[PDB]
């Protein structure tokens, strides 16, 4: 871990998204994919009429899925992003036209350090599906382990992509979050036994352009 | 000082007015509340 | 933010930890000397009544936060509404020593009588526990004693309060959610 | 128009002690010249320092006489102002006026019998908490002095004031059985040939001995 | 802990009073309460008599209780000081009339890490008795918590207290070590089967005056 | 002086609050006390 | 200010006579009243 009995030391990190904050004592650092800035966001596809709207960018949660001792290798749970989001954000959603944001993705599985196992976290531009060869190479994209014995937190942040500079999200989603069981969970005699896999996540940079009528 | 408000000096001498304190020879929970840790115990993030 | 929670040692987060804004507080009425300095009624006993701050209910403002403290410190001021001259005598004084008016006697003026006293007891401070007999308090802890031919109305008033080791001040243990009253508003 | 003022309740009756003066009524009267009379004090205090006055012992007596018994014990009495050995002295009678005290008392011995008697004398502080003790030997263990007879006359030995509390009473409640502040214990070590000799005993306020808190408590 | 495996780093303390130490290598720092120092030891009601008594300055030990898991929210265990005490500072109370002398006080209640449930200790003043609904506030005194996850150990240092400024021991004791259950003990299948408490105390800064005789 | 404890100024002169004094042509047991002897007559040891 | 006409002191600090105003971080009417235009729109004659 490089850090120092419990998960510990310059392992706590604090995580901050608008008016909500995420700690974690067991930090093994935070994975920026591709990029640590977001590429331009006015450009001429919107014609000087992009705003930011920072009221969304804090963080919305999901389960995932849980993780039990009968998964095994290459079991994976997908989730496309955006998702529903029955806040702020997903008002921006039936309210604007085009739209473009980053995600600063955390996940969880907390079992204890008597779990043996690991999870692959990865956030994967464009896919809707996977073969079971191409897994052995998902760490080519941006990515993160979770192993019982030292961390119980993936985090990873990356910016908007895309062949256009700005998406409609209702016919395109740009990421999917994928975590994959590399090694089957083991309990023994003292570990927990199963593992709830939850994901905190928060929209980052969110411009949008285009406003729509109401349906009034 | 307390719940008094007379701007005018009092008709009395303080002798008599109130006891007299003597020294021989300092708010601990002032200092207390003014020590406690306001900060953050790890790394910050965004 | 995170700390060892079994160290003693006080921990105030603020609202900027979520960017919030922390704003200026006025504490002047949680002032201790400012406080404690108000009449408070006890019931009185028909001619000698001991000063003894104790005698104040420990619901009333002044009794609980009395209470809230170990030790303390004032001087005193007494208002009594009387039949007769009223005498006080010191900390310390024969009881015998409340018929002789060479003592402090305050004669009988309408509608009651107003004095300042200063502190007598032979401690540097008093206490409002004591851990000797493991309820009752020494004879010494009191502010010495009045007497009148009747005495019908009683307040005490702490003058230049100190008060030292903090101890628990308890609310009322409500039977819902929240404890609920009547307060004043302007009517129907 | 002019100035509006509050007469305000509980205020103005008279106070018996009050610390204001009373309206005049027959003025420029000139006094007979009284300066440098004598024997003038200005401090109660300062006479009971200056002039010791004697002790009552069993028998309406100012002394004590030397034993010639196995019992050493010359005098025991609770070290109090209002205790009976004290009860005809300058201090206890400026003492029943005030509630507290503290500091220094001063007991001088002076001893009476012919050239030819002589004696070993011991006084002890006993404090509270202990029974008082018997004999010698184990008041040794108390702040004590000895002192033998010769040239001098009087021994004088201070009581120190020790205290839970800054003060202490001058008077003595009906409650406390036994005394609050100790003992004063005056024993005999040893004579030779001073049976029936008398040795006088006088009190004296201590230079740091202070009275404070007038009180009148006597119904007669 | 604020630390760093097992019970360690800038978690070890070692403590001396006289010829006398103790260290603890799980320590959570020690809490001065009311004062780090004494106030004046030579006032008026001692007229200069009095005498520091340097050789019972040093640790004495006595067990408190037994920590089970039947023990639920509130349950105490108060110790009144000066309790009875065998040794040097035991004599001097029967020496002397008047005396003073703060605390340096450590209590153990060593189980494992695998137990779980939760200790606060704290030191009170003029405390014979204390109701229920008051426990809830037993923090606004010198504490500190013991909780198995983290140390064993507690550690308060007191000064004298009291309205005179020596006492007589014999009819009043100023301060009373208190124990209480906040969250019951928890064994599971690793833990310790029940917690016996210990405590560790000095007597710091004796002062005598008012020398008794003896009964001989 | 006594036991008075006005801070203000009398309303009445001194010559009609009080009878006067008259010098002709001094705490005699203050000086006593004093004098009083506080040592030691003889050797002192230790 | 108000109908209020001693010249002498209050007896009393203005911390007990009155609530104590504070600031954050203005007559309107007055304003609009003396902005109002008072001259003549057109040409005059005479």
């Amino acid at each position: 871990d490089k850090k120092t009995t419990t998960l510990l030391e310059d392992r706590i990190l604090t995580t901050r998204n608008g008016h909500t904050t995420s700690t974690t004592q067991s930090s093994v650092g935070v994975t920026y994919g591709y990029a640590t800035a977001e590429d331009f966001v006015s450009g001429p596809n919107t014609s000087g009429l992009e705003t930011r709207v920072v009221q969304a960018e804090r963080f919305f949660k999901t389960h995932l899925f849980d993780w039990v001792t009968s998964d095994s290798f290459g079991r994976c749970h997908l989730l496309e992003l955006p998702t529903d989001h029955k806040g702020v954000y997903g008002s921006l959603t039936d309210s604007y036209a085009y739209m473009r944001n980053g995600w600063d993705v955390e996940v969880t599985a907390v079992g204890n350090q008597f779990n043996g196992g690991c999870l692959l976290v990865a956030m994967v531009p464009e896919l809707c599906s996977i073969q079971k060869r191409e897994l052995y190479q998902l760490t080519l994209f941006p990515h993160q382990f979770i192993n019982p014995r030292t961390n119980m937190t993936a985090h990873i942040t990356v910016p908007f992509v895309g062949v256009n500079r700005y998406d409609q999200y209702k016919v395109h989603k740009p990421w999917t979050l994928v975590v994959m069981v590399v090694a089957p969970l083991t309990v023994n005699t003292e570990g927990a036994p199963q593992i709830k896999v939850y994901a905190n996540i928060a929209p980052t940079n969110v411009h949008v352009a285009g406003e729509f009528p109401s349906k009034e | 000082s307390g719940n008094t408000g007379s701007i005018i000096n009092n008709y009395y001498m303080q002798q008599y007015q109130n006891s007299m304190d003597t020294q021989l020879g300092n708010d601990w929970f002032s200092k207390l509340a003014s020590s406690a840790f306001s900060g953050l115990f790890g790394a910050l993030l965004a | 933010t995170t700390s060892a929670g079994e160290s003693a040692d006080p921990v105030t987060t603020t609202v900027e930890n979520y960017g919030g804004e922390t704003q200026i507080q006025r504490r002047q009425h949680t002032d201790v000397s400012f406080i404690m300095d108000r009449f408070v009624k006890v019931t009185p006993q028909n001619q000698i009544n001991i000063l003894d701050l104790m005698q104040v209910p420990s619901h009333t403002l002044v009794g609980a936060l009395l209470r809230a403290s170990t030790y303390y410190f004032s001087d005193l001021e007494i208002a009594v509404k009387h039949e007769g001259d009223l005498t006080w005598v010191p900390n310390g004084a024969p009881e015998k020593a409340l018929d002789n008016t060479t003592n402090p006697t305050a004669y009988h003026k309408a509608p009651l009588t107003r004095l300042a006293l200063p502190y007598t007891a032979p401690h540097r401070v008093l206490a409002t526990v004591y851990n000797g007999e493991c309820r009752t308090l020494p004879t010494s802890f009191n502010y010495g004693a009045i007497k009148a031919t009747r005495v019908t109305e009683l307040l005490y008033r702490m003058k230049r309060a100190e008060t030292y080791c903090p101890r628990p001040l308890l609310a009322i243990h409500p039977t819902e959610a929240r404890h609920k009253q009547k307060i004043v508003a302007p009517v129907k | 128009g002019i100035f509006p003022v509050a007469c305000s309740d509980g205020y103005g009756g008279l106070v018996t002690t009050d610390p204001k003066t009373a309206d005049p009524v027959y003025g420029k009267v000139f006094n007979p010249p009284r300066n440098q009379l004598p024997g003038r004090f200005t401090n109660l205090l300062d006479v009971a320092e200056a002039c010791p006055t004697f002790l009552r012992f069993e028998g309406g007596v100012p002394y004590v006489t030397t034993k010639t018994d196995s019992d050493r014990v010359l005098a025991q009495f609770d070290m109090s102002l209002a205790a009976k050995h004290m009860s005809n002295t300058f201090l206890a009678g400026l003492a029943q006026y005030y509630t507290q005290y503290s500091g220094t008392i001063n007991l001088h011995f002076m001893f009476t019998g012919p050239t030819d008697a002589k004696a070993r004398y011991m006084v002890a502080y006993a404090p509270p908490g202990m029974e008082p003790p018997k004999t010698p030997e184990a008041a040794a263990h108390c702040i004590h002095a000895e002192w033998d007879t010769g040239l001098n006359s009087k021994f004088t030995f201070s009581i120190p004031y020790l205290s839970a509390a800054d003060y202490t009473y001058t008077a003595s409640d009906v409650a406390e059985t036994t005394n609050v502040q100790g003992w004063v214990c005056l024993f005999q070590i040893t004579h030779g040939k001073a049976d029936g000799d008398a040795l006088v005993v006088l009190a004296s306020a201590g230079k740091d001995f202070e009275l404070r808190l007038p009180v009148d408590a006597r119904a007669e």
